[PDB]
């Protein structure tokens, strides 16, 4: 059935012309036996062969057939390559494009799952965050089944590695519970400022982190967990001694005392000033401003070019 | 990271670089798009042999980035090694580029026209002509003279019509491919005048392609080239046909230019196929005795007598269906109703006199005995101002002594009654003759400072100065405007320097910008005319830009009007996308656009079949307005001319409406103004003529044109009506063998006679009077097989063709 | 009424030096004097209230633009939401 | 050919995407037009309402009862705040 | 042929889209103009305006109405506010000139 | 759906608040 999709790849090369207006429904039909092309070759090891195979088709769909084609075969290319090494990340880069139009529906979304750990891979917790609530909120309405349990689960990663995230174990369904009841306890100790909470997290779970395959994160909060435990105790203190907030941020000397509030000014965590001798941290505040320009300036952009998407769809799908 | 092995000196270890590129570059096709710039240094490096590869894989990698100017760039910095592999598809794209960028090039460096022109690279035109190669020996005529059409160049073109085999007349209807998307004239006649010189090179001659030229390059010296060409060919029988299409579809100067340069048997034969005398005679007896019609219905609008608007009505509508009978009994079947007559109805009834006896040259003068423009004195001195209209109406075109006849009237008797009909024939019968001595007596003739007369001065002169594009005319027309207070002179110079450009394109917008931009609602209306005529039979969207600004932001429903009618002048050779464009704008809340609109869809679609405008037209007879119903009848009659009920269901179903709504009285004498008007247009020529805004050759025709764009208004000037019937052209089938000599001759139509029928196994038609014919009859016709006349050439559609005896 | 002010005052400034370089007596200073000081009287640049007028400004513009947003936020629900009611719902009966 | 009518498949394809796109655009334009002729023929229902506004004034209106019927066509009805008028057809709605 | 129709296609397209830009900028003008005409109708009419003692609606856009001075009517009512206002009974301001059907009291005072 | 992605797989405090005051 794959050679014969192979005939079905060679026609989908020739014919056209010209307007196939059934090579629409050969995306469709053949985006699924690519998916089963993944199963099947997925039966014994990677597919790399059909790597290149995948790449001849994706690149002989340009520019004509991408259209719905593209999005679906850079999901089977962002799939399996996220599971194989490499390049991915800058290859998504000069693919696109974007590719518009997004189709079909939560297709879209599931991409942005998808480059959503690419795009997460970078770091960048504003676009990370974006794509990844983007990928979980534009789906509906499944079952089935945890897959799409799956995307909220590595969701809100980014949203740990930010240094403020919700409790969760109100969002619990039957299911989604049972999978990530590792993770629970592991963003319970993302709220609490505990290095050896978070650290017996790590020892016990290590097990699930090898199960969701996110790992070098983990030792990695540990700074999280030096910002966070600042930021929690500085706004918190009156006048803390360096001596006496040493026990949570475990080192705090009198040397450092002044870099971990100083560079979470860089990285805009807190105002704290303090004066070394003993020393004695003395967090104070005054700020009065923003909380204005940005969001209404933009709002006029957002809510305009909304509704003028809503006009190019509305104003187009009168033909009937 | 393949690319790191750049990095060592010696050239080596880059050959077994791109060795490994060539190969796994499928997974590393994004790979290389960082390094792009260290491959930089292998392509900017003379010295280094396999450059040219390394632009192959730079190509490669730009072609999965997306870039395909620069892979363009990299293609021709690729050397030989390039252009000879071709495999999976990296061609289609590249090629596509390449003849892209190239045939831009070409229409770039075409503009110059000459000198300064850009480099072009050896091998982007090196692929042309070597990928062309495909063309040529798969013997594919169609892909071969696409792309020789792309290059937009006339050597490798030169070689296209000059591949082998066959390809007969190709080159005809391949010319028929290029004017349908033709650009502008510039490079298209350079391009036609080589096709002609080929096809005198090539050992079967063939007129219709110098026919096709004739009336597209339109040159006053070729004609008299291939002309002198067929007096030293001693050419008879078959330059018959090109000499009549000489004179059917070429200008009149064009006419005199050829007679000029030859003059300088056949030479009587060329004064009577250039005069068109004896096509007149024939057309005469074609009237006579093919003539159908019915008289009944003129009884019952006869005898309606009503007082308002009827006195054109009547007369222009029987004049219609009956042109040319010269046998006319309208005056002994009504003359109650023709003694209702009072004001202009005098004019339009002597008027009709000459629409009904249009043709007829020779006796048209003194037949009219009783009926001459009477002077008389008993004013009704219009009636002799209309005598003269009607002496002007047949003398159209080509004319004689007549037209200084009229002439020495119009400095004679009383004024200003005699030029109003009177100088509109002085002005139509020198109409496309660029006459000289009228430009001046019309100057002091125009000084005599009178109202009525200013639509007479200025549609006279605008006819005689037809496609003219004079200078001190139309300097002297903008120049008496100011310290005049009429305004019909007003819109008799309008249209007068309006008619004066026809197809110029875009050498009129240095005016029509002028009388746009203008604050003058009647000078804009002159633009529009103008801009009209001079895009009548382009389709391109610089004449709308301005053409449809004014159609929109205007706050003068008139000019506004005469903005959306001028969509059938200018795009009549497109009609079927009116409709869809117009659709909406019918709907429209002023009558007016609905009204212009109307009439934009009639005289386009006329010479057309097509449902779509009688499907728009239902609803515009039920507006509650009167001359958009009115409007809308006369355009449903110009859809449905000629087509009897085979043809579209509605014919039936809008005649009986016609007679209908006259025959109320409840409904507005206006809108049933439309109701026998429409009479008149559906029966005109007795059914066996009708108007044709575009020739089979692909050549407008002009009086045709100009006749239905100044009939476009008949409200401000009432006789404009009889100037439709310059419009309506004979559809017959004529048998004349050659000469005066008449053969019998009887050939087969293939069609039912339920087509035949004019309200199977052989049609029966002359044997040349011809017969009448509708032009989706002729195709399915056939020349007869066992008759002793055969015609050398193949018969296709109708009008007077060569017969050969066999 | 800006450029016409430019041009207006610029003229009108043209006849100032023209009345001083041509034409005296005099016309200087009947009202010259008084009239040109009127023109030095402001200005009139900060510091430093003017300073203050400005962020003061910016905060005159916080509540109509704020109000902007909102009026943005009321006619995309209204109207987006509710054509593409009647829009889903004509295609899915029709169609 | 290549050049060509291979090739010639691209070119129309330009025109061809082209094509969609203004058709695309052409529908912008069409729709458009039912919105532009709604307003149009509300523009026509604004100049019905001045002109009924302009009809009404310099007559009024008001409601008969039909008593009796004539003849002669006329009919007899009641001006109900002043005395009776008989007036005549009326050719819409027949007498009977 | 091919290349010749291909650089004929291009023609009407190009019309099309200035017919395009034009049919925009003329439905922008008229648009505006139709803004006006809601000028015209919403200051039609009056200011000062009688009101009148209203019995019924008969049908579509008109109905039957005494004045104040008592006298029953036949108007086309207003066209924007058809109905929901308008009701059995109310109390509804007659046109200065032609007593024309526009809009009742609140009501009322 | 069942397309695409999916089918593939301080205390409160009682005790120590009252305990503050007894500790010191």
């Amino acid at each position: 059935s794959k050679r014969y999709k192979e005939a079905q790849k060679i026609s989908d090369d020739l014919m056209q012309k010209i307007s196939t207006q059934n090579r629409r429904a050969l995306d469709l039909v053949a985006a699924k036996c690519y998916y089963y092309h993944a199963r099947v070759y997925e039966f014994l090891d990677k597919l790399d062969v059909v790597r290149s195979f995948l790449h001849a088709r994706l690149r002989t769909a340009t520019l004509r057939h991408d259209a719905d084609g593209q999005a679906t075969l850079l999901n089977l290319l962002l799939r399996n390559y996220l599971h194989y090494s490499l390049y991915d990340q800058a290859e998504k880069l000069v693919s696109k494009s974007v590719f518009p139009e997004q189709a079909n529906n939560n297709e879209w979304a599931r991409y942005l799952y998808y480059t959503g750990r690419i795009k997460a891979i970078q770091l960048e917790y504003s676009e990370a965050r974006r794509t990844m609530t983007n990928a979980l909120r534009k789906a509906p309405q499944h079952t089935a089944v945890g897959f799409k349990q799956t995307v909220h689960k590595l969701l809100i990663v980014v949203e740990l590695l930010l240094g403020e995230i919700p409790d969760r174990l109100q969002f619990r369904q039957p299911s989604l519970k049972r999978s990530l009841m590792p993770y629970f306890l592991l963003t319970q100790a993302v709220r609490t400022g505990n290095l050896a909470k978070f650290n017996q997290v790590l020892d016990q779970f290590g097990e699930k982190f090898q199960a969701d395959g996110t790992y070098t994160l983990i030792i990695r909060l540990r700074h999280n967990v030096i910002k966070t435990g600042v930021r929690m105790i500085s706004l918190s203190y009156s006048r803390i001694s360096l001596a006496d907030i040493a026990q949570k941020l475990q080192l705090d000397s009198p040397e450092d005392a002044e870099f971990i509030v100083a560079k979470a000014i860089r990285d805009g965590v807190i105002e704290a000033s303090i004066n070394h001798e003993k020393g004695y941290v003395q967090s104070k505040e005054m700020i009065d401003i923003y909380s204005t320009r940005e969001p209404q300036l933009a709002f006029h952009q957002r809510i305009s070019f909304c509704l003028d998407i809503h006009n190019m769809s509305v104003k187009a799908m009168r033909f009937p | 990271g393949i690319i790191s092995l750049l990095d060592e000196d010696e050239p080596q270890l880059k050959e077994f670089a791109l060795h490994k590129l060539n190969a796994v570059v499928n997974d590393f096709w994004a790979e290389i798009s960082e390094s792009v710039d260290k491959i930089e240094v292998l392509y900017e490096d003379e010295g280094f042999r396999s450059r040219q590869f390394a632009a192959l894989v730079a190509s490669k990698v730009f072609y999965h980035l997306g870039a395909f100017e620069e892979s363009l760039n990299y293609a021709l910095g690729a050397g030989d090694l390039f252009n000879v592999n071709d495999n999976s598809e990296y061609v289609e794209t590249i090629i596509a580029k390449c003849i892209d960028h190239y045939t831009k090039q070409c229409v770039e460096n075409a503009d110059l026209p000459e000198g300064e022109k850009k480099p072009i690279d050896q091998r982007l035109e090196g692929i042309v002509n070597k990928m062309f190669q495909r063309c040529l020996d798969d013997h594919k005529y169609k892909q071969a003279i696409g792309i020789a059409l792309e290059t937009r160049r006339l050597d490798v073109f030169e070689k296209t019509i000059l591949e082998s085999n066959d390809v007969p007349g190709m080159l005809a209807y391949s010319l028929k491919l290029c004017m349908s998307l033709m650009q502008n004239k510039q490079f298209r006649n350079k391009v036609l005048r080589v096709l002609v010189k080929i096809y005198m090179n090539l050992e079967k001659p063939d007129f219709i392609n110098v026919c096709q030229c004739l009336i597209f390059l339109d040159d006053p010296q070729a004609v008299s080239d291939i002309l002198e060409k067929l007096v030293k060919e001693d050419n008879l029988l078959m330059a018959y046909q090109i000499c009549f299409d000489l004179y059917e579809s070429a200008s009149q100067q064009f006419l005199s230019s050829v007679i000029q340069n030859l003059r300088t048997d056949q030479t009587l034969k060329m004064i009577k196929i250039l005069s068109g005398e004896m096509a007149i005679e024939l057309h005469l007896q074609f009237l006579i005795r093919n003539n159908n019609t019915d008289l009944m219905i003129l009884k019952n609008t006869k005898d309606a007598v009503r007082n308002s608007v009827c006195h054109t009505a009547t007369v222009i509508a029987n004049s219609f269906m009956h042109c040319g009978t010269t046998s006319d009994q309208f005056l002994r079947d009504n003359l109650e109703w023709l003694a209702r007559a009072t004001n202009w109805a005098k004019f339009t009834a002597t008027a009709s006199l000459g629409v009904i006896h249009k043709g007829h040259e020779k006796e048209a003068l003194q037949l009219m005995a009783t009926y001459l423009p009477k002077d008389t004195s008993p004013g009704s001195a219009y009636q002799e101002g209309g005598g003269l209209y009607a002496l002007g109406l047949i003398h159209a075109n080509h004319g004689g002594d007549i037209i200084d006849y009229l002439l020495n009237q119009l400095k004679n008797a009383s004024n200003d009654i005699v030029r109003h009909g009177g100088s509109l024939g002085l002005g139509l019968a020198a109409m496309g003759t660029a006459r000289q001595d009228v430009y001046d007596l019309l100057k002091t003739n125009l000084y005599q400072d009178d109202a009525v007369t200013g639509e007479a001065a200025g549609l006279a002169l605008g006819l005689v100065m037809l496609g003219s594009k004079n200078a001190q005319a139309i300097e002297d027309m903008v120049g008496y405007a100011q310290e005049t207070q009429h305004e019909k002179i007003l819109r008799g110079l309008a249209v007068g320097i309006a008619l004066v450009m026809y197809g110029r394109m875009e050498e009129a917008d240095a005016l029509i910008e002028s009388l746009c931009r203008d604050k003058d609602p009647i000078l804009r209306r002159s633009g529009m005319y103008t801009v009209a005529m001079a895009y009548c039979g382009s389709g391109n969207n610089k004449a709308i830009r301005r053409l449809l600004h004014v159609a929109v932001s205007d706050v003068n429903d008139d000019v506004r009007r005469a903005a959306v009618e001028s969509l059938g002048f200018i795009l009549f050779r497109t009609p079927e996308q009116c409709p869809s464009v117009v659709s909406l704008l019918s709907e429209s809340y002023n009558p007016h656009v609905r009204y212009g609109a109307a009439m934009a869809l009639g005289i386009c679609c006329a010479g057309t079949g097509n449902k779509e405008a009688i499907n728009l037209l239902e609803p515009m007879t039920n507006d509650p307005v009167n001359y958009v119903r009115q409007g809308a009848l006369i355009a449903s009659a110009l859809i449905m001319i000629q087509q009897t009920e085979i043809t579209c269901p509605k014919v039936n179903q809008f005649r009986q409406l016609y007679s209908k709504v006259i025959n109320d009285k409840h409904d507005d004498v206006m809108a049933k103004f439309g109701a026998i008007l429409a009479q008149g247009i559906l029966d005109a020529g007795g059914h066996n003529v009708t108007i044709s805004l575009q020739s089979r050759t692909g050549h407008t025709h002009m009086p045709s044109v100009v006749g239905v764009l100044v009939f476009t208004q008949f409200w401000f000037w009432f006789p404009l009506s009889h100037f439709l019937s310059l419009a309506y052209t004979p559809t017959c089938v004529i048998g004349l063998n050659k000469d005066l000599k008449m053969p019998k001759v009887q050939y087969k139509s293939n069609c039912k006679p339920s087509t035949f029928a004019y309200p199977t196994a052989k049609a029966k038609k002359k044997e040349k009077n011809p017969a009448r014919v509708m032009p989706a009859q002729l195709k399915v016709l056939t020349m007869p097989e066992t008759c002793r006349y055969q015609p050398f050439k193949p018969l296709s559609i109708g009008g007077i063709i060569i017969l050969k005896d066999t | 009424h800006g450029l016409k002010g430019l041009n207006s005052k610029l003229l009108d400034i043209r006849s100032y030096l023209e009345k001083v370089a041509t034409g005296k007596l005099p016309i200087n200073h009947q009202i010259i004097y008084q009239l040109q000081d009127v023109f030095n009287l402001l200005p009139d640049v900060s510091l430093q209230e003017f300073v203050k007028a400005f962020y003061l400004k910016t905060n005159d513009q916080m509540v109509v633009v704020y109000l902007a947003s909102l009026i943005r936020s009321v006619v995309a629900l209204h109207n987006l939401i509710n054509n593409k009611i009647a829009n889903r719902d004509a295609e899915k009966k029709e169609g | 050919l290549e050049e060509g009518k291979a090739g010639s498949g691209l070119r129309q394809y330009y025109l061809s995407k082209i094509e969609e796109l203004q058709l695309i655009v052409n529908d912008k334009s069409q729709n458009l037009r039912r919105l532009q002729a709604q307003r149009n023929e509300l523009n026509a229902k604004v100049r019905l309402l001045r002109e009924e506004l302009q009809l009404l004034q310099e007559q009024g209106s008001y409601v008969g009862e039909v008593v009796r019927a004539m003849d002669k066509k006329k009919v007899l009805v009641k001006v109900h705040p002043e005395g009776k008028f008989v007036v005549d057809v009326d050719k819409n709605i027949d007498i009977n | 042929d091919l290349y010749s129709r291909y650089k004929k296609l291009q023609q009407e397209l190009e019309f099309l889209e200035v017919q395009e830009e034009y049919i925009k900028d003329e439905q922008k003008n008229l648009k505006k103009e139709f803004l006006h005409a809601q000028e015209e109708v919403k200051r039609i009419q009056s200011i000062p305006l009688v009101i009148g003692q209203f019995l019924e609606a008969v049908d579509q856009n008109t109905a039957i109405v005494g004045s104040t001075t008592g006298s029953n009517y036949y108007v086309r009512i207003l066209s924007t506010i058809d109905r929901e206002l308008l009701k059995p009974n109310a109390s509804v301001a007659l046109h200065k000139h032609s007593n024309a059907l526009v809009d009742v009291l609140p009501p009322e005072a | 759906m069942s397309e695409k992605k999916q089918p593939v797989d301080l205390r409160a405090e009682l005790e120590k608040h009252g305990y503050k005051m007894e500790t010191s």
